[PDB]
RNA sequence: CGCACGCGCGCUACACUGACGGAGCCAGCGAGUCUAACCUUGGCCGAGAGGUCUUGGUAAUCUUGUGAAACUCCGUCGUGCUGGGGAUAGAGCAUUGUAAUUAUUGCUCUUCAACGAGGAAUUCCUAGUAAGCGCAAGUCAUCAGCUUGCGUUGAUUACGUCCCU
């Protein structure tokens, strides 16, 4: 799979049961035309780097 | 160290002093594999023979032991340790028994044969410890 | 340079001078520091059993060139070891003093260390001038 | 600029004073020679400013090391402080200051284990 | 190195670690290089230090602990079990007493095979424990990329101390193998055996 | 069987990648206390380079 | 021969502490230098030597009878 | 304080960062006889223990620089219910207590046990907190294991809310 790097320029906080899950808005890292909302569990912030697997999966539920 | 091998000489298990004083443990702790001999008996031999604990030990010669037979064979003149042994200057006999596998347990339990035939503690209840705790 | 006695390491002074005492043969072999162990914090007596005593009786060649005490009940405090008491942690060690009549009364045999009156042992010019011959059989062979 | 100062650092309750004056260039750190320093690996636990500012600036100092306390990780991690405290015997009274800007840029946030009191405080267990 | 001649004895090797820059007795840090996308940034040797134990208030803010030092995050591959940390202070010795063997196998400085080795275990996918209501299934989701990292680094924390705890050979010298071919999936080892199982466990029932 | 180790070291130190006591275990002869004895006389041959010394941890390096 | 104070109690020091430095002049028996003791919990323990007649330090003592 | 069972407490051992023969020899919350038997600093008595044949002390001095411990370096052993453990117990030694019995712990040396980080559940955790390691004390006539401290050296992981409660 392509290592679809998602720059984490904005972030929606820290929620969940234990306080770990996170909603994450991403404008893309390599090009700057993908606009993908995702969910990532764990410590992330504004202006960081993450990975997403598939091509252009704008999936909004990943807990 | 020395890159030299030999022709069938070294074993791995011996049969020494009527039991298994082995050819992978030394004088010292294969006389602990058989019950009755501790460390500093053959480690005071180190100041006279320089044989300590650092080897795989199918190497012993039966003529170095003959200057240790100068330390062993008569238990009345030959440097028997006197703050060391299993049972030693006993109530049983009175001599410092640094004995062997066939001669520790026969020289161990004359304190347990005694006291409550004598009505106190160890002459029925240790026989009860042989009529019950032995079967 | 100003090569001197304090500017050498821990046992490149004691056990490096013991490379020449084996060609002389000088000190005292005790009888029963041997069957007993040397302390309470011990498991096994020393290996070499010929050097074995040179490594112990010349440990005062630089330790008391510098300072002024090795005692008998006094070396308890300096020599606390690892006393696994089973239920308790490691603790403090009380040491041996009988045939230091042949061990710590073998320290004055070389003439390096004599016995101090504060408590312990002290050094003289006999242990600072002759060490410029005998410890400078190491110090003037490290130069 | 030569301090005649016991620059003082407490080792968490103790007297870690470094006797400071001018010198010749003769490193004496705890008796044993630099040829035969007893840790061969933690030998390099003595030299931070002698890989940063150089052996050219401060070769005119007489290092003394006398502290009370220590073990594995403070005896031969923090006699390293001595060549940031007895190498810099160059900043009060006698011999010219001029080298001052580069000891207030590379010694400002470098390692607070040496240049200020190391903040590994004592241990109250949170009552 | 333009020597200043001393009456105080110093050998040839002591002053070598300054202009001939090798921040061990015989080992460098000169080539920090990275292939994949996971582990670039935190080789934090920029202050001229031999050991660089920077332990201050790098735990209070929410961003600054990512920038925590390499000895204070990444060279924690040595302390994990606690009978050797519980008689603690014997634990400074592993990497420098071991790594000259790894400095033989195609390594001039020992980071050169390790250019393409640490990073290339880049984590892309891991499940969450689904609630499920009964059936504890697994979902095709993504954690942050610190698992196949810790399948290769936290399994070197155990893999140096706690997988060498009670080992046939010693503690620090079973590390004659731990960073030779750790680049990509071999699957025949103590830590690489569950490397495919981040891209298939979240793929099998997804 | 007298000096087969003498020829299969001087022709096999540039065949074995390392020099240790585990080389000898491939023939399944000895595992035991003749090993920490043999670290101070082995390298009088002169093909593999020693590096470091410590009395509790006597470690050298393959070449 | 010595004097040893006994001290179990930080707020009522400056009545005799100034009688040691700012008003010990009024009988011309000078003092030797006081070492600043490490004050363990408080013990302010002074020490004065007596080479003097029966009056003056016992004048500081026997007028100080308010038990 | 004797033991068919069961629990918890801490301390260990199940190993080669292990401890051992000796050199490298640091702290403090420090505590020590009045109308006396305390802290202890001289060699040795002693296999060992200290008596304090002596001495120093109304005290950061004399112990004391509590020359503390885990400890760092020349030599010891490459996995063998093992040079791991002293588990249980014996024989050769005390400081005492008017006598060591159900031995009260200080003292030389052998007996070397279960147990291959161990099924369920979890104990505390953020700039000084895990983590060891000491010191001396009510325990002391026999020490601290509980304890209150101080001192020595001081790791993975982090600002979050109810999923447990």
């Amino acid at each position: 799979t392509p290592v679809t790097l998602a720059k984490v320029i904005k972030v929606l906080g820290r929620t969940g049961s234990r306080g770990g899950v996170t909603q994450v808005r991403v404008e893309f890292l390599e090009d700057t035309s993908r606009t993908i909302v995702r969910n990532v569990k764990g410590p992330v912030r504004e202006n960081d780097i993450l990975v997403l697997m598939e091509s252009e999966r704008e999936a909004r539920r990943l807990r | 160290s020395l890159v030299v091998q030999e022709q069938g000489s070294f074993q791995h298990i011996l049969r020494l002093l009527n039991t298994n004083v082995d050819g992978n443990i030394k004088i010292v702790y294969a006389l602990t594999t058989i019950k009755g001999v501790g460390r500093r008996y053959s480690n005071l031999v180190c100041k006279k023979a320089d044989v300590d604990l650092h080897k795989r030990a199918g190497e012993l010669t039966q003529e170095e032991l003959e200057r240790i037979v100068q330390i062993m064979q008569n238990p009345t003149h030959y440097k028997i340790p006197a703050w060391f042994l299993n049972r030693q200057n006993d109530i049983t006999d009175g001599k410092d028994y640094h004995t062997l596998a066939n001669n520790v347990e026969s020289k161990l339990r004359d304190d347990l044969e005694r006291l409550k035939k004598i009505r106190a503690h160890r002459g029925i209840r240790h026989f009860w410890g042989l009529r019950v705790r032995g079967q | 340079p100003g090569v001197s006695v304090r500017d050498v390491a821990a046992q490149d002074f004691i056990n490096a001078y013991a490379s020449f005492l084996q060609r002389q043969g000088k000190l005292e072999v005790p009888g029963y520091v041997d069957i007993v162990k040397t302390s309470s914090g011990n498991e096994m007596p020393p290996q070499d059993a010929e050097g074995w005593f040179y490594k112990r009786a010349a440990s005062v060649a630089r330790h008391i060139y510098m300072r002024k005490q090795v005692g008998v009940g006094k070396l308890n405090k300096l020599y606390g070891g690892a006393k696994s008491r089973g239920v308790r942690p490691y603790k403090h060690i009380d040491a041996s003093g009988s045939i230091n009549r042949k061990v710590l009364q073998a320290l004055e045999k070389i003439g390096i260390v004599e016995i101090s009156p504060k408590g312990g042992r002290r050094i003289s010019e006999n242990g600072q001038r002759d060490l410029d011959r005998i410890a400078a059989q190491t110090l003037e062979e490290d130069e | 600029a030569v301090p005649s100062v016991q620059t003082f650092g407490k080792k968490k309750s103790a007297t870690a004073v470094a006797h400071v004056k001018a010198g010749k260039g003769l490193i004496k750190v705890n008796g044993s020679p630099i040829t035969l320093v007893e840790p061969e690996i933690l030998r390099f636990k003595v030299y931070e400013p002698l890989l940063l500012v150089g052996l050219d600036k401060f070769s005119n100092i007489d290092i003394r090391v006398r502290v009370t306390g220590g073990g594995h990780v403070s005896q031969v991690y923090a006699i390293r402080q001595a060549i940031a405290k007895g190498l810099v015997a160059y900043h009060q009274k006698y011999v010219d200051e001029q080298s001052k800007n580069e000891l207030k840029k590379a010694f400002t946030s470098y390692d607070r284990t040496l240049l200020i009191a190391d903040s590994r405080r004592p241990e109250p267990k949170k009552f | 190195f333009t020597p200043v001649v001393l009456a105080t004895p110093i050998p040839e090797e002591v002053q070598q670690a300054q202009t001939e820059i090798k921040l061990f007795n015989k080992w460098s840090f000169e080539e920090v290089e990275v292939k994949d996308a996971s582990l670039v940034d935190y080789v934090q040797v920029r202050q001229p230090i031999f050991v660089a134990h920077t332990a201050g208030r790098y735990a209070n803010k929410r961003f600054r602990k990512a920038q925590c030092p390499i000895i204070e995050r990444l060279t924690n591959s040595l302390m994990m079990n606690g009978r050797n940390n519980g008689k603690k202070l014997k634990a400074v010795r592993i990497i420098k007493h071991t790594l000259d063997i790894i400095n033989v196998l195609t390594d001039q400085n020992p980071i050169q095979v390790v250019v393409d080795a640490i990073t290339n275990t880049g984590p892309r996918e891991d499940t969450t424990r689904v609630g499920g209501g009964g059936a504890a299934r697994r979902q095709a989701v993504d954690v942050s990329p610190l698992r196949r990292v810790n399948q290769a680094i936290a399994l070197l924390t155990i893999g140096a101390r706690e997988a060498a705890f009670r080992n046939i050979k010693t503690i620090a010298e079973t590390l004659a193998e731990e960073l030779i071919n750790a680049a990509k999936g071999s699957s025949t080892s103590y830590a690489i055996k569950k490397k495919d199982e981040l891209e298939r466990v979240a793929k099998s029932n997804r | 069987l007298d000096q087969e180790k003498y020829d299969r070291i001087l022709k096999e130190v540039p065949t074995y990648r390392y020099v240790s006591v585990s080389v000898l275990v491939d023939r399944l002869k000895i595992g035991g206390s003749l090993a920490r004895i043999a670290l101070r006389h082995l390298e009088k041959e002169g093909i593999i380079k020693p590096i470091s010394k410590h009395s509790k941890q006597a470690i050298y390096t393959r070449a | 021969i010595r004097i040893t104070l006994t001290s179990t109690k930080v707020k009522q020091l400056e009545n005799v502490s100034s009688n040691i430095v700012k008003n010990a002049e009024q009988h011309n028996l000078v003092k030797k230098g006081p070492v600043r003791l490490p004050t363990k919990v408080r013990i302010h323990k002074r020490y004065i030597d007596l080479e003097a007649p029966v009056q003056i330090v016992k004048r500081i003592t026997q007028i100080t009878i308010e038990p």
